[PDB]
Formats: structure tokens, C-alpha cells, sequence
């Protein structure tokens, strides 16, 4: 008797794979944009400290 | 630190370099004076003396 299993090939395979890659790209872009939002936050806190020094003046 | 000029908004010296200009002090100090001057003087003279004695 022949026991066959067409489970995980291929438009299922490569569409789960494309599904993975698109999401990895999403993750990378969102981590980068995150880092940007950060570095911005730091320049802003520095500016705030300079300005509070001025207000003390 | 702050650079040649600083960054650009300008930053912050808005507030440092206005709540400075300067220390102020400020010398509530070292005046001088016009003073003031008095006025002079009441007569016409009278005779008894000295007409007879010269």
C-alpha cells in the first residue's frame, strides 16, 4: 500500500516562507525607526537640560 | 560640551545667555554728583559812621 503526504510542499511552503520574510523585513524597519525615535529623545533631553540651565540663569 | 557655536535652536542659550547678559551685578553703585549751590547776599549798607570819621 502507498502512503503519500502532500503536506508542506510548495505554494504552501514558499508562501509560508514569503510570509516569514515579509515579517522579518517589517521587524527590521521597525527596530531602525525605533532607534531613530530614541536618539531623537536623547538630543531632546540634552536641549531640555541646557534650557533649564538658562532658566536658572 | 558646546561646540563652535552650539547646535542650531540655538540650542538653549536663549535662556543661559539672557538670564546672563551679564551676571548683571548689577552695580547699584558708583554715582557722582552735581552737588547743589547756595545764594548770596543781603545788603544795602547804612551810614552813621563812617561819613563823619573819614
Amino acid at each position: 500500500m502507498m502512503i503519500r503526504i502532500n503536506l508542506l510542499p510548495v505554494r504552501a511552503v514558499k508562501k509560508r516562507e514569503m510570509g516569514r520574510q515579509v515579517l522579518v523585513l517589517f521587524a527590521v524597519v521597525l527596530i531602525g525607526a525605533g532607534v531613530a525615535n530614541y536618539l531623537w529623545y536623547d538630543d531632546r533631553q540634552s536641549e531640555l537640560e541646557a534650557h533649564q540651565a538658562g532658566v536658572a540663569s | 560640551c558646546e561646540e563652535p557655536p552650539a547646535p542650531a535652536p540655538p540650542p538653549a542659550k536663549p535662556k543661559a545667555a539672557a538670564a546672563v547678559p551679564v551676571k548683571a551685578a548689577p552695580t547699584e553703585t558708583g554715582a557722582q554728583a552735581a552737588p547743589s549751590y547756595s545764594y548770596v547776599y543781603n545788603p544795602v549798607g547804612k551810614r552813621d559812621p563812617f561819613r563823619s570819621p573819614i
